[PDB]
RNA sequence: UGGAGAGUUUGAUCCUGGCUCAGGGUGAACGCUGGCGGCGUGCCUAAGACAUGCAAGUCGUGCGGGCCGCGGGGUUUUACUCCGUGGUCAGCGGCGGACGGGUGAGUAACGCGUGGGUGACCUACCCGGAAGAGGGGGACAACCCGGGGAAACUCGGGCUAAUCCCCCAUGUGGACCCGCCCCUUGGGGUGUGUCCAAAGGGCUUUGCCCGCUUCCGGAUGGGCCCGCGUCCCAUCAGCUAGUUGGUGGGGUAAUGGCCCACCAAGGCGACGACGGGUAGCCGGUCUGAGAGGAUGGCCGGCCACAGGGGCACUGAGACACGGGCCCCACUCCUACGGGAGGCAGCAGUUAGGAAUCUUCCGCAAUGGGCGCAAGCCUGACGGAGCGACGCCGCUUGGAGGAAGAAGCCCUUCGGGGUGUAAACUCCUGAACCCGGGACGAAACCCCCGACGAGGGGACUGACGGUACCGGGGUAAUAGCGCCGGCCAACUCCGUGCCAGCAGCCGCGGUAAUACGGAGGGCGCGAGCGUUACCCGGAUUCACUGGGCGUAAAGGGCGUGUAGGCGGCCUGGGGCGUCCCAUGUGAAAGACCACGGCUCAACCGUGGGGGAGCGUGGGAUACGCUCAGGCUAGACG
């Protein structure tokens, strides 16, 4: 299936995560469909995490089933919140 | 570093106290028989100690070696022109505590006109390098307790070098007694 | 690692004053004045005509010594300069200057470049809040260096300040002599620095 | 957009099959000069409606045989057999230089 | 064999450098001194690295 | 040695057997239908064909033929039967045929 | 935004021209030397053998069963029993084991790269919607007994559940033949006829949750086919017999010579087939002014193989790395009849070999799988260990301080050198010890809100007591190469065509700026040099940008085929060619900008560029092509 998931890049002890859309059976670094956002765990930057919302929503609609952490991140950003 | 310890009963041992025979795996080189095993705080220190030991031994060995072809005018000539022909042999045993014994036994067995020579004596399996060496030197490969590897054996067979495999020391000794010959 | 070892020998080798001690390298003592010739035996000998390569090499060495850096680092800096657009020599020089130690030296925080570097290393030098201990720190313009909180009451620093009390600073620099502060303002151009080095020669040397 | 090609019917020697010479003029990746370079394609003609010496439009298609992956779209112009003749001559020459 | 007098035996274990010699016919290889059975050149003090001899103990 | 994936193999064996039962029987039925069609028995033949079709569908439903393969098979059978019927018969029961 | 040459055939010159060298780099290695820290990275050899440990399972919210445990009895006890249970243990049943991880032998091929196509197709799980889920039957493990067999294991009889299987009913639908319609290859719609559905558990149970069955729509994942690009050898010239096409059928999810029957006799080839060798391919990397040239390590994709070969089974997906069967090879036991194996998973063992790490800790983060969930699993991964194997960062002090100690070295005997170097004064304070001490980890979980959004709660650390901060606190490893010209830097002693050096010219046969040492210098520096390969210089394969009277080089000429190439004018077409637009050209890198780790490496964010390739439009000068004419070429 298709998942919204976090791809580790970066350095040892300096992790960086790509909030990304990809197939379930892939390398956690692998050929992903689209880069929707990015997240730094270490909170080192002011704009530490950011995801484009509309694209994410579209993906969800299509049926992109997110990872739990990813979902949390999305919620934090303001994707799942509706009015 | 200690990888595995295994008693004579045939059981895996994680912990071994004072006074039990353990099959200790984890030494980078094959240590000598009756060598005192010692504990170290770290690895670097151990390495340093080893280096120091090597320095102590090796330098001395070198020195010992160096006081042999002293005169090269006449003495060298005497030592290059050899009357009694020598037979070369290269041994490979199963343990450190048998190879030495074998050597001791065959050092006596040298009174004949043909004088036996050990060029390479190590414990373990024969290989293609050994075969190559034999070819270079005209030497025999003798084995006690260790069977030859298939490839190695094949190589030995086809290239035309003396390959030997044994069960008893006595057998080996007997075999050696045939190698001096007589021509007449 | 540093050069480390005999200093004014290098100066002697070039034949132009290199100011690698500060004082004494100012007085009749840098060995430029007492003796002006290259070190070791054939220094006082007949000076032979040097090859085209050689002159350039000498110049490069002079430069490196003046800035007190490892060769690899220097090379890297040069490469970076080349990559960036402008005047590959002047820009390079500016970049070199931007090395924290050099800046410190300029601001009169320490009387010698090596000394400055040492000071920087030993947490005595602060760049906008944090004590920075690596002289390879490159400072981008409009930025504040200061003598550290707990190093403000040490004798050497005071002496340095006194020395630089009265005598003015470079146009790319400003220093608060009261509170042991020093802003690096402009990025130092070549025209500002009346250095004995010719960058062109260095560039040529590098080329092949 | 299926691959649509221009070429001449060089051989009708088989049932339902037309052989088509497609000549492509591409420049050399290094020397910058155009090479008039040909390739043979075996095309499906369900009627034998097309004949020796016809220039036709050949469409990339779902396969009908092992290297017969082309449908014949339409006939462009019929009777410029000169090219065909040239090809034949070339083929004949190819026979010559064996032994 | 580079070095002021070899140590090499008749069934000596060696390591080969390669890199020609302009004098010698059929010969394209240096023997690298300081390994296996080719021990370091005794009483070298300047160009030790090429000939594999250890640092001398100074007084 | 030894892993709990032997279970899977065992399962597959059983499934294989069931699949074989489904498939071989279906094939046999098809053959029978064809034979019936051969001479022109029609009504019984039609019934047999229908039965075969049903079996095929069942197989598809389970984990045997599946997908469009079953459909293809049906088409192959049915068309063949129809062709055979052209040599005497015509739809007597109504049955598998579209009349 | 970018391009250095030089030494050398000679008595000297000019060239032609090879060789050699500086430059940079490597998955390197070796030698000497060796403080740390960050980060990257480490069998390039035998795809040789492999131990040991682990590397893939999980669901009791699918189901029966054994072993135990409890709460309570029925049970005097003992049973047996009943549930709630707590775990286990194995079985069935399902989902995953086709992902992840490795290696690069083969394969020079639609294998890949690339741009399309698929009216010739699949897609379990995911989401979107639609419609359902009515009844009845059955076997099979486990289990019990009974054997056979040394073991591996295994056959026989019986029992039993279930989301296992079957059968009937319904039909939203779909499946198929036939017809019709619209399309245009098998796409969509419809009619008659035939065929096809399913299955349940969970509770806060009259209510929802998870699952279910059929379908269409999507989503991703592919399968298959084609356009072009894809190493050397012409001393490999003809290759082909399912081979090239057809008709029919089989087989496939689907086309097709994939396979078979039958008919036809083709098909490919010098625009390089077939054959041999070589080689995974690329995104890239290294180099280079660029064009190119070499390479494909790590990282990312794709392929291919899991001792060699062959083949199926099960499923959404394998011809299946830690499944199966079979033959062979080999290792391992055998009660000689037979089985067990497979590290190209991590670690490790050997063996080859110049050479390559730890039988490490962890599920904490991310991701995987299963699961309602907790949670279980995870040698993916996160990290730590070792190696100066790369790259970067810092230390080995700083400030004084002789018209110049000693030591050593030369000297023309005055002196010079080492050298402000040292000693010595002053100052700082890596190491080091204490004191603290992380970011990374806020969620899934619970409760309130409807199990939605939203609100609060709590736990959760391998790294690691590490990084890092606060206090203290020692002056605290310098080595290697070279020093005749290239080429930076020179003297003396010793040696006497010897010993030696050398990459090249060549140095050495008694005053050697080339050998050994010493001083002195110079280059770099925790490194430096040697070796090996690659590029560069090498415009020494020349497209940019070489030449061929005499240097290497014009075939001995003729005619002539392919091929290549082409006069002038006018008009079209618009293939090349240009352009505009768009789509692609993934990410990582490379480039620019900013930002994080005290800097830098490293990394992150954003941006631009980017040959090429498709699609749509345009342009017609120049090729190409068609048409018409001309007379300068050519022919008569
Ligand atoms: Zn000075």
């Amino acid at each position: 299936m298709v998942k919204i998931r976090l791809a580790r890049f970066g350095s040892k002890h300096n992790p960086h995560y790509r909030i990304v859309v990809t197939d379930a059976r892939r390398k956690r670094d692998g050929k992903y469909i689209e880069k929707i956002g990015y997240y730094d765990p270490r909170k080192t930057t002011p704009d530490w995490l950011k995801v484009d919302v509309e694209r994410a929503r579209y993906w969800l609609s299509v049926g992109a089933q997110p990872t739990d952490t990813a979902r949390r991140l999305l919620r934090q950003a303001g994707v799942f919140r509706q009015e | 570093r200690i990888r595995a310890m295994m008693d004579a009963d045939g059981n895996q041992r994680k912990e071994a106290g004072p006074g039990s025979a353990v099959q200790v795996l984890g030494f980078q080189e094959l240590p000598h028989a009756g060598d005192v095993v010692e504990w170290v705080p770290d690895l670097e220190a151990a390495k340093e100690i080893a280096e120091e030991r090597k320095e102590e031994r090796k330098a001395r060995e070198e020195e010992e070696k160096a006081r042999r072809p002293r005169t090269m005018a006449e003495l060298l000539r005497a030592m290059q022109e050899e009357g009694r022909k020598e037979l070369n042999l290269i041994l490979r045993a199963d343990t450190q505590g048998s190879l030495e014994a074998i050597q001791h036994i065959l050092a006596r067995e040298s009174t004949e006109d043909v004088k036996i020579n050990i060029l390479l004596a190590q414990v373990g399996a024969p290989t293609e390098s050994d075969v190559l060496l034999a070819q270079t030197a005209n030497a025999a490969i003798l084995a006690f307790g260790v069977n030859p590897p298939g490839s190695v054996k094949k190589k030995a067979e086809e290239k035309g070098v003396l390959l030997k495999t044994f069960r008893i020391i006595y057998d080996l000794v007997d075999e050696v007694r045939n190698m001096v010959k007589g021509q007449r | 690692g540093r050069y480390i070892g005999p200093v004014c020998r290098l100066c002697r080798r070039e034949g132009v004053k290199l100011y690698l001690k500060g004082e004494r390298c100012y007085s009749p003592k840098c060995a430029m004045e007492r003796r002006p010739y290259p070190p070791g035996q054939h220094g006082q000998k007949r000076a032979r005509r040097p090859s085209d390569y050689a002159v350039r090499l000498r110049e490069k060495q002079k430069l490196r010594r003046i800035y007190g850096i490892s060769e690899r680092q220097f090379r890297n800096l040069f490469e970076e300069a080349s990559k960036k657009k402008g005047v590959t020599g002047s820009v390079f020089l500016g970049l070199l200057e931007s090395r924290l130690d050099n800046v410190v030296y300029r601001l009169g925080f320490a009387v010698s470049r090596r000394q400055a570097r040492q000071l920087v290393r030993h947490g005595h030098i602060t760049v906008n809040g944090r004590r920075v201990d690596l002289p390879s720190y490159r400072v981008r313009p409009g930025d504040e260096i200061a003598v550290a909180e707990k190093s403000r009451n040490l004798e050497l620093i005071r002496q340095n300040l006194e020395a630089m009390k009265g005598r003015k600073v470079g146009p790319w620099l400003s220093l608060d002599v009261e509170g042991m502060k020093g802003k690096f303002l402009r990025l130092p151009d070549r025209e500002d620095l009346a250095l004995p080095v010719n960058e062109q020669l260095v560039i040529e040397f590098y080329s092949r | 957009p299926k691959k649509v090609l221009t070429g001449v019917v060089v051989s009708d020697k088989m049932q339902k099959t037309v052989t088509v010479l497609v000549e492509r003029q591409f420049p050399h990746p290094l020397y910058g000069k155009v090479i008039k370079r040909s390739k043979k394609y075996l095309a499906h003609d369900p009627e034998e409606k097309y004949k020796l010496g016809d220039v036709v439009e050949i469409i990339e298609s779902r396969p009908i045989s092992k290297r017969k992956r082309f449908r014949v779209l339409r006939l462009v112009e019929s009777g410029r057999m000169d090219l065909v003749e040239k090809y034949l001559i070339r083929r004949q020459n190819y026979e010559s230089l064996s032994k | 064999i580079p070095g002021e007098g070899h140590n090499l035996q008749e069934h000596s274990v060696v390591l080969i450098r390669g890199g020609r010699v302009k004098d010698l016919p059929g010969v394209r290889y240096h023997i690298v001194r300081g390994v296996y059975d080719a021990a370091g050149v005794k009483d070298r003090k300047k160009s030790r690295s090429k000939y594999g001899t250890k640092k001398p103990k100074e007084a | 040695r030894n892993l709990s994936a032997l279970k899977r193999h065992r399962q597959s064996l059983k499934r294989r057997l069931r699949n074989k039962a489904k498939k071989s029987a279906i094939k046999t039925l098809s053959k029978k239908a064809i034979q019936l069609a051969q001479e022109g028995k029609a009504e019984e033949a039609l019934k047999i064909m229908r039965k075969a079709e049903s079996l095929i569908d069942k197989a598809a439903k389970g984990s045997t033929l599946h997908k469009n393969a079953a459909a293809r098979r049906k088409s192959r059978l049915m068309r063949k039967v129809r062709q055979l019927l052209e040599a005497a018969g015509a739809p007597l029961i109504g049955g598998g045929l579209s009349a």
